[PDB]
């Protein structure tokens, strides 16, 4: 039985990448009651824009142990690291399912999908540190949208792909 | 011969009876003041027949084109020897006419909106540390718990193991497994270091939480409430409440009169019942300064938000008015005297703002005053617990599954 | 115009000085300064006097004369009166009152509440008793549905693998099955909720230090609490309780008659003395204006007002055909009207005290945590320990 | 009669709009109530006449005319003059000067904080500084020589054994081996005491500073404002601060004035609003130096975010002016000192000064707002947990590189 | 011609010549009034000559019988040129004599003990709890100790084990060992309990003594005098500062007054430097309102603990007493106008008043407040772990001894 | 192995000495009490005081669970079924030095020990309790040397016990 693992090895990584295509392309992130005043926003990791107001239509891109952190949520250099390890995963799953006969590929591809989850982490925590890290921010806020859960999804299903990939090392190594 | 007698009706005094019109006129009363007018009718022996107010109103000494208004005015202005109806005792009453007795010692009162409030379930479990938190928390769980088991099997230790193992390390429980590689016993010890400092947090905020819940006290008496600026208070313009804070002369309560006389927020109303569905639209923060026997009587209402606090500021006093001459002076003060040490105003007292409301009846539900957790905070918990017990019953079952089928 | 006046408490006083001066200033109080005001008000020279005979005024129903005050002032010794007279139906045919210039009645007073120090309510003062009952059910109920479930958790290793669990400890033998992780996991999680939960609770409680007034706090309650209620032999209060017309004033009454009776006293400083021995005893029943002056003497301990009953009136009295009737019931009028009486009032019962706790609450230290908080853990450590020693010897006794 | 006084100043105010008390009396505020409180002393008419110059006045020396009051004064066009008006030596030998009837002082302005929002340092912000490496020497020490105890009597605990066992100990959830000897019992059980008392003591102290907030000042002092040289200062661009500046003698004012010598991002406002306009937008810096009544005028606006710490860096005051010594002169100067000792005029000041502003009116502060631990007070522990995780990684990967 | 020029003697403003006898005439007076005094000398333009006026008091002009005294009445008397000295501007010293200019700011200001506690060491460990209480502890340590090894042998077990187990359980320590038979398991559930429940009780306590340690109160300026209510506060019989307190027209400086005027402590004051040694002698218990001079001169060149705290309370000025009708009166006032805002009285002011002080707070950097801890508290927590550490160590040695015995 | 037995014969005597110094004789706490503040000496049943004017007179002192900790603490009747108990432990140590063949005894006697330690640490918390858990209104809790007594009732009891079982290990070893 381990087919149908491969299967969904396969299925949750192509799911991871287009969790990922979904987060980068589109703003669906938070549902932020921001200024365009109290109304919803979508505010994006690459696209900031919002759907009311009066000047709906028109819209622009965002931007001694502190600057680090600042510089990371300036340029989101913790999200482009992890989507660009995660395509690098699908790519080495791809040639893994191309090439049966090495072995160390998928040691590359685990260690891909575990430094996925920490650059995710890592990211979200930064994004949220910088989003609910501001005293000033008001009388609506939280409840935060669909892709900050689609992120979280991104990060189980991560896990999933971390243990069952990391699976096929365990018994391809008693194997080996 | 036979007697009159004039009445004013606002509350309770001179309602009219639930039949409307059917009766037969001034025995359809029902109220304090016609009980009292019966009775000290039969004490002394004259007819009790009710006179109908001219315009409505008190009365007062209307320094414009003098003359006089209300019961003191028509009985002043001839056709009036009795007044029944209850009004208060002030020096322009005194210089035309005279009064018997007060049958009760009233003043103004402070009335605030009962405090209610309900503990949540399962929301005030995850009360004291946030929401978000809690989710992130259980991503680095999982992350850790999969992460020890790549480092357990790379260098036993299976994912249910690892699993277990952070299981027992994320809340300091201990376990009979041990990681035996250096990166495995690093983890372990950063995971350790976190958690326990997440422990410590959340019972430090949840301390910290009851403490400032419960120092907080209920607002009371007349000093408290000139300190506290967050409550606000107030009275209306046409009473005579405004007229006693203003020529008052003491320094508590010319320091609240001078803290509403820069009033900049619209305090003032302009009658008793705005007033008061002011107070129920707010219910965080107003003030009236009505009076005692109101502010019972608002007390025993079908909403049920209005309750006492303090005390009397003042002494004021009610009173019947006779006129000067009259041969039903002395025994109508014999006749309230005698009802009051007798008892049977108290009686009426009780029978009529107490027993007929509609709301507080039983006025001591809720006096325990237990400053503990019950079960209506962390119950929650007992929930979830034995939900997760029903998880663990439900997985026991599909596991027994894995063993039968 | 001369004015006599017995000498009580809170109205006159013999002064310190008492070579200053003989005669009209010789006396500092409520009464002489009220005196003062009203006669400022009308105009006449006054002065000051004591009663010869040192009652406070009543009929003796029997010679037909009166006892005192007014006993005096209807056969023709004195013209005012401005020494406090609570006015009653006798009192009215022969001497004529004004408007109450004050307001008193029958009141309550308790003694000092004070923290308590429980022996095994020490130990369970935090959270309840619903709760430990039913986190008892829990545990039981936690620990045999995990026996059953592994069916090595036999009917005492899954009970001591709960009990090392209920204490934030650990265990020798850890099962294998998924529904024994998910039920050790939410056990050690419930665990370590409701531990944080009891440790914040007490810390609160213990940084609080906050008095809650007893059981006596309203009328209901004193007729609903078993502490002892105790009044004077005779007088006020006794002739209005003797005849009543509430029926919670007759359950009192029936009370006081079914009780011992020690429950009446003689003087009210036998009284006071009497209450003051004990945090419970017999509390009072008692005027207002003397819980007031009592309750900011130089003791101050038993400083409780409650709630409040009756409804009685103080009133200057005034010998009849006077013509100075309707002015004195003007000035005092105006007085309580405009206000200097309630300053006069406030500024020698509020203000002129010896403690000024009592206006404004105050701080104390938490000092050690002493040994009457944690007794209880001693005597429950003691209880386990000499039932494991009872369980081991009829256990050698057993097998 | 003929009284002037400044509208541009938080001394008089326009009654309503337009057409409000028609006449003569139309502007209140402290100025007017103490030339009314003056003139109910001595006995004089009132006027509202307003010198239409604007400024104050100054010592024009090449036109050698005076701007102003001083100026509508000295060459005549009234005999009274209440308004605020600093006493020096130029306009003192042509006018005379009375008593002064309130202080002056000049001050330094800080915006309020809101709050501190630390990552690293927030972990680090309760129980003391050097206990944490405190902390690690003693873990070091006992990691020593409890394997020392162990490897001298002749057991199965390596360094990094008996390392990982004093962590577990301090982490306060067990072990796997316990030493087992004879020995080693006194050192455990003093590890884990000293763990226990340190757990609890962290525990209560970040109850105890989480409960309640005090929320220290940055600044407290004008030297300390000099020896911090963080925030940004700026006086104005000229007047009298800067007069003063430039020619000061007080030893650290010297310094002062070479800190304001390389002032880079232009601490010469042009304006006084615009440079409270400007501190009230920033609080890291461009903090404000200003007189002592205007400051205690803003503390009373609209925004409620502005404090001073105390201490006068110098001392003038306002007083009333008078052309030539006459009948007026000596009765205005004993009626300001009949004033002045008397209560009535700080009842005035204080009571007109402290009514009209609402920020004030809460005192000390409020203690209705509990919050909840936000991620800012705990993403230092989380960004040591994941730099610890990292670290894990990569102490892994290279474990992997240098076995494998 | 030359001028004379008189002198009060006064502790903060003027000292006596301590060379005395060998550097008489002119240089008899070292201070801030004769550099003054020398200073505008120099500025107008005459020659100073010292005096000292006869009942070495300031002095009034008070509407007594005749008998007018102090340094109004040396300069009104004719026998004065200019007074060059400390003098509070008031108007009975107006209508006679005029004063020059207000170079120093008067205001009257409460002082206040320096609250100075050592945190001890070992003193400070068992501190949140009770000697009774940590004797008990160790007791029932030791006694369920011996009696968990008793019922271990009883129902494969060691003393040593016994102490190690017993030590895990009391400590909320894990260990691999664990009580066989039912009745060492119930021993241990107690033991677990009872060791639990102290741990919480100990927490509770010490961050309930960090919380009321924190949450203190203190004084700044007279609102919270005046409300505190614990500390005595009172002046001299006569005065600047009893006069005011007489004609006292706010109302919280009413209230202080009439509370002061209760005068269950008194003023318990003759002099200044009597009041000084008492309210350094009262630990904390007094409080003391003087003038800012006498509190700065005293927070230097006394002793330092004693200090200054909350704003002056009124704003009154100073000046040099000049004749009504001389020529030495418009020049001197330019002078000290011209000193004034130059700032060299204030150089000459900060030069005596700061440097010549024998106390450093002002001269050296302060203790700044950065809450928590200060390795204080648990200095005793390490010595106690060195301890054992040595101990044990000794203890490792003694057995090798046997070993080689 | 005497050196045991001995150290059970020696530990016994001991304690036997010190129980009776320390409830035979009033020496218990030093105290500021009112006989003012003076020092006083009370026991069981009678009370010296040392000072004041009340000098050379020595008193006899009289005195659902609160009744029952009330009774413990005015009668002492776990102090007094302790030293009852170690007076019946005391006579059967007498009886193992003379009789060395009984068995259950000597470890009854080992029972006796602990428990008496037990119900003499109670009584000390029991009395500790109507005198601090119950205050009346610093060095209010001064042992005289007697609670140390007390203490070593205690500590000593348990190391004779505990070497008392090293020696019944071994006794099982031995039968
Ligand atoms: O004799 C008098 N007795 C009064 C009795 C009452 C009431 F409390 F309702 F019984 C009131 N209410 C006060 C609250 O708002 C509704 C009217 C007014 C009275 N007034 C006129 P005031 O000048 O407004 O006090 C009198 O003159
Ligand atoms: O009308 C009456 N009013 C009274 C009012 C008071 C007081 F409380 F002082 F106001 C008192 N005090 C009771 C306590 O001892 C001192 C006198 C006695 C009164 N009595 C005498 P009784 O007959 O014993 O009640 C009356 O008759
Ligand atoms: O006599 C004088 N009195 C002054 C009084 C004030 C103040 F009281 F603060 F209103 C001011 N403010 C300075 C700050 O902006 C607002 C006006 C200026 C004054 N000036 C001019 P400077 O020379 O620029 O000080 C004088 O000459």
């Amino acid at each position: 039985d381990r087919g149908v693992q491969m299967l969904l090895t396969t299925v949750g990584a192509f799911a991871a990448f287009s969790l990922m295509t979904i987060a980068v392309g589109t703003d669906y992130w938070l549902y932020s009651r921001g200024v365009c005043e109290e109304v919803m926003t979508h505010s994006g990791l690459w696209r900031t824009c919002c759907l009311e107001g009066n000047f709906k239509g028109l819209c622009k891109q965002i931007d001694t142990a502190e600057y680090f952190l600042r510089a990371v949520r300036a340029s989101s250099i913790f999200p482009i690291l992890s989507v660009i390890l995660l395509f690098m995963g699908g790519l080495c799953i791809a040639a893994s399912e191309f090439y049966k006969t090495r072995h160390n590929i998928i040691l590359s591809a685990g260690i891909f999908f575990v430094s996925a989850g920490l650059s995710n982490i890592i990211g979200i925590i930064v994004y949220i540190s910088a989003n609910a890290g501001d005293p000033s921010k008001k009388k609506n806020s939280y409840s935060y949208g669909w892709s900050f859960y689609f992120g979280a999804l991104s990060f189980i299903i991560a896990e999933m792909v971390g243990v069952l990939a990391v699976h096929m090392f365990i018994d391809r190594h008693k194997q080996l | 011969r036979t007697y009159i007698v004039t009445t004013i009706l606002e509350d309770p005094y001179v309602m009219l009876k639930k039949n409307a019109n059917q009766f037969e006129g001034n025995d359809r009363y029902e109220g304090y003041c016609v009980e009292l007018a019966a009775e000290i009718a039969k004490h002394v022996g004259y007819s009790y027949r009710l006179e109908i107010v001219s315009d409505g109103k008190y009365g007062a000494r209307d320094p414009d084109t003098k003359a006089w208004n209300g019961m003191v005015g028509e009985l002043v202005y001839g056709r009036a020897d009795v007044a029944v109806a209850p009004l208060t005792i002030t020096l322009v009453r005194e210089e035309v006419i005279d009064f018997s007795k007060p049958f009760m010692s009233l003043g103004i009162s402070i009335m605030i909106k009962k405090p209610q409030k309900s503990k949540p379930g399962v929301f005030s479990f995850l009360d004291p540390l946030a929401y978000e938190i809690w989710m992130c928390i259980v991503f680095a769980y999982i992350g850790v718990s999969v992460v020890l088991f790549l480092v357990s099997r790379f260098s036993e230790f299976g994912i249910f193991n690892s699993l277990w193992f952070s299981l027992g390390a994320f809340m300091q429980q201990g376990c009979d497994i041990s990681p035996r590689s250096l990166s495995g016993r690093i983890v372990g010890g950063v995971w350790w270091f976190f958690t326990l400092i997440i422990i410590s947090s959340y019972t430090a905020n949840l301390a910290a939480f009851l403490t400032v819940e419960r120092m907080v006290s209920p607002i009371e008496s007349a000093e408290d409430l000139a300190k506290q600026t967050e409550i606000a208070y107030g009275t209306l313009e046409a009473g005579s409440t405004k007229e006693f804070f203003r020529r008052s002369k003491i320094a508590v309560f010319e320091k609240m009169w001078t803290y509403m006389k820069s009033a900049e927020p619209s305090v003032f109303v302009r009658t008793t019942e705005e007033g008061m569905i002011r107070v129920r639209k707010s219910k965080g923060k107003y003030a009236y300064l009505l009076e005692s026997t109101m502010n019972e009587y608002i007390e025993q209402r079908k909403p049920c938000d209005t309750m006492k606090v303090g005390g009397n500021l003042d002494s004021k006093g009610y009173g019947i008015a006779t006129p000067k001459g009259s041969a039903l002076r002395n025994p109508v003060n014999l006749a309230v005297l005698k009802l009051n040490e007798q008892g049977l105003l108290d009686k009426l007292k009780n029978k009529w703002w107490y027993d007929k409301g509609e709301c507080g009846s039983g006025g001591g539900d809720s006096k325990d005053k237990t400053s503990a957790l019950s079960l209506s905070n962390v119950a929650g918990v007992f929930y979830i617990l034995i939900g997760g017990l029903g998880l663990a019953m439900l997985v026991a079952l599909i596991e027994f599954c894995y063993k039968s089928r």
